[PDB]
């Protein structure tokens, strides 16, 4: 979700 | 090469398209869980602990350091850096980048096309403000340290007024932007490796083949070199006042790009390492 | 000169103090709650609203900018910066000198006299960390991106597996320091300007308590005064408070600060400290 | 009596007065630091230490528990209610009260009246949220746990939407209210100890201002309550469970609406406007309940 | 009937598996995000809407509420019960057992079996909170509100000094235990179901690591609880008010003591070490309180 | 991990 | 203890 973006 | 890539999470598409790439290659890939790298500074010889054992050889580091660890997972890089191995991204390329006030401002002094945008925290007076950024409907984005925590469309003067008064005493900083509407719920991202955009795909609020402009081109590559970041993903508009750059991400996701395209991305990358690693 | 103070409370020692100092010496002091400042950004003709008014016609700008606001602060001086206004200290300085984890590998990078120190966050293995720094006793530091949230003196290798186990579950970032016993509670606190110490005190620590208490006048030595001058530099700050601790292996740096207080150093020294800033900006 | 006041600041109005008027009725008043007490918990020979000494010979407890420390005030009142000591309020009441949403869902249980309310945390429809309470206007509360953290009046639709659509990014608990336009800013604050309310004033609010606090630039002033309003705020104050509370009135076109029930209400505003001794009456509260019999 | 699954994730396998059971047994299982469901709590006209519609015709609703959201959870539960819709476990006895602080003090009070336990949060005088426990070696649990933020074995009395000092001024409640080293890093779970432990099973720490979670990388088997075991973890749920409840206890010198008391225990762990349909035995119960 | 616990 | 330490 983060790693990404 | 022996090559490290810093994720908090070896099963993401990203991570395990970067080691499987890295590997196709004839490289050594290991993941490093960013967190769990802990580091001597002081002292005689500058190295980095990983579950009790030193790590040596590595040639060059991927960072895919998440927006909530920036300020840890730059220091595991820099650590890296001052080992001599080599960074796809710079530690200051990574951190400037994820400060999205800084980001702007640097932006708008090097003259990359950007919305009219405006910062607040507690202003006094927030008609002067709505005015200076051409009055409703604009967008409101939400900023606590290194994260972007929330976008808002507000379509009248009152509802942007209700908005900043609600967060006026909660402690963010604000964005008020012009709201392109003439954009039409679309956006491009250009994927940035070296002074290239190596892929390309419009999103719709759904994604899709997009054949850029040589301006939007030329706009994602020197976001990217403004930035510092050698690997970048860039989010364009499409405005009536030409491309303007809304986002520059220094770990850009894979997956997306990669199953509309049909690009080796990951590969790209791994080439780019052996080239200048 | 027309001077800018960013500080969120006029009321305060050093505010009050450096706007006293400025009219002394014939110039405007304006002090502007740097949250209160709203911006666009734009390279042509770059402007600062302030309470429905734009800023116009500032030579300098001294930011008193606290570290819960250290993002919105160097955007505030940074848009300053780009309207030509001469800051006390830039804002890629004071945001450098925030991160501290940066701030320790910058000057350790530069041969700045330093406590051997470790960073974790969740490490597998507690005894190697402990073990990596010299072993107990070592003083363990909480931090949450620019902010110190709390330190605690682990004076045996039990009582710092204990603190990093229960500090491991809050997910901050975490620094291990070896303790200088040797300094017996006392640090220096170095006021560098401009490639200068132009005042120090010792800081003595109430018995029992580690941390800084009594504050008296101190003879510094030149290698301690050189070490003051360098981590400022090495920082990029023209103005910074340097603490210093008297080691066994020399001067450490503890704290490089790029807003140091000035009731401590001017009710210890009698020095006009805020009158000196000025003159900085004067000369600058 | 022995009393104790949990208040973490003894220079406080509140806390200052409600010793002072136990000192003049000649009890021994003892101001305690709520997160200084701590404890055994062995039902045996239950004891709360403090400064290094075990807390003896307590006939009585004043709570004036902050609400960012409700927890580990209630665990102290707790052990107090455990030693045989008389809480000025329960615990479980403290901690009710405390809990906004399960306080509105009581009081409406309970026939109340209420504003129309709505709560949210991230409702995939806002349109139908804002259209389920009434539409705008309406005021929207932000919760986290036990504390109020924000409180906006959105005058239109698009407001409401916009400012929702803001706090969903926070991820709290959500409030939506109708704004009582019919109360032309006033509110009721009604003072209830027992099954009495023992004072009560009107509270302005400065034209444009919708936030009636004194603190927010509001006047006060004295009031005559109808019986139907001073029968809601005893109820009201009963069915919390509380034998103390600041209760707040809404003069609505429904008749008398519950904007807050307080467990710790203050003592400046309601004694500089009325001029009664509310701490006194307290202490009096705790000679006929908690004290020699 | 007609069973809501308050649950934030429908993937997770004891959703999943409670979804299977209802299923199995001729019910209509819907799972609803606790966090997605928003409320009119008008009394003329009490509503739970979700995704744009109203939540109608509901029997009874399994409460799978996380600690993070134990507040919002028991609004939405609160909410269910006031519209006449059965709660397999009611709102007040969750917020009851998510109060760690409450809870020891409720079980102390009934003269249920639990370690030596101190609350602190900014003592004075450390050396007497760790004297009145007992003193080392003592475990420390940090509390924020109704979450576990951590537990830490201190071994001497200066580890526990230290732990405390650090965290005075951080502003988390603070639990101080007698450490269990009798237990050598094994509890039992007992899976209680009305006044039955339906199913247990011991979890065994890895060697080193004194904290036993599956969770955390620990391994389980069957056992053979005591009476005193078995009634226990019973009056423990009857204690809290919960009809279903995990109870976890250390086998101490002085016998069975109670370390938890969770309202949404987990299926997996238990259901894979005793083979039992947990799920199936939790929609009987349904079946028997809250349906035809 | 939350709901299972 | 923020702009003054
Ligand atoms: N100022 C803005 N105007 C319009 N859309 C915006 C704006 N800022 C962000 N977005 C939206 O954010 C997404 C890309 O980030 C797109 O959906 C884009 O439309
Ligand atoms: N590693 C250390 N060794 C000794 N004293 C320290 C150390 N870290 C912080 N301090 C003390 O705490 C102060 C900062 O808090 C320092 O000025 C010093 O007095
Ligand atoms: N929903 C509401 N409708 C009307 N007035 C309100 C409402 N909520 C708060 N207020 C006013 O604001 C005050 C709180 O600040 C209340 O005492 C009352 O005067
Ligand atoms: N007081 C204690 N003594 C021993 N082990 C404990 C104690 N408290 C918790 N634990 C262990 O840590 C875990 C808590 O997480 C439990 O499963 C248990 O194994």
């Amino acid at each position: 979700e983060e790693e990404e973006e | 090469m022996k090559i490290a890539v810093l994720s908090r999470n070896p099963r993401l598409y990203s991570t395990r398209r970067l080691v499987e790439a890295g590997r196709e290659r004839g490289h050594e890939m290991v993941v490093i869980d960013t967190l769990r790298a802990y580091m001597n500074i002081a002292s005689h010889k500058p190295q980095i602990h990983y579950r009790g054992q030193p790590l040596e050889g590595f040639d060059a580091v991927i960072p895919r350091i998440g927006a909530s660890v920036t300020f840890y997972g730059c220091a595991v890089l820099r650590q890296f850096e001052m080992m001599g191995v080599f960074p796809l991204n710079e530690s200051v390329a990574i951190a400037r980048s994820r400060d999205k006030l800084r980001s702007l401002q640097l932006l708008s002094r090097k003259g990359i096309g950007l919305p009219v945008t405006g910062f607040a925290h507690s202003p006094d007076d927030v008609p002067d403000l709505i005015e200076m950024v051409g009055g409703a409907p604009l967008v409101i984005k939400l900023l606590e340290g290194t994260q972007g925590i929330g976008v808002v469309l507000c379509e009248t003067e009152k509802a942007a007024e209700s908005v900043l008064e609600a967060f006026m005493g909660l402690k963010h900083n604000i964005m008020v932007q012009e709201y392109i509407k003439e954009a039409g719920g679309a956006d491009i991202r250009c994927f940035v490796v070296g002074d290239k955009v190596i892929a390309s795909m419009k999103r719709q609020a759904s994604a899709s083949l997009i054949k850029i402009t040589p301006e939007e081109r030329m706009t994602a590559i020197r976001a990217a070199r403004v930035m510092g970041l050698n690997v970048a993903g860039v989010d364009i508009l499409r405005s009536n006042h030409g491309p303007l750059v809304m986002e520059v991400n220094s770990s850009p996701g894979l997956e997306g790009i990669e199953s509309t395209t049909g690009k080796d991305i990951a590969g790209i990358i791994i080439q780019y390492l052996e080239k200048n690693g």
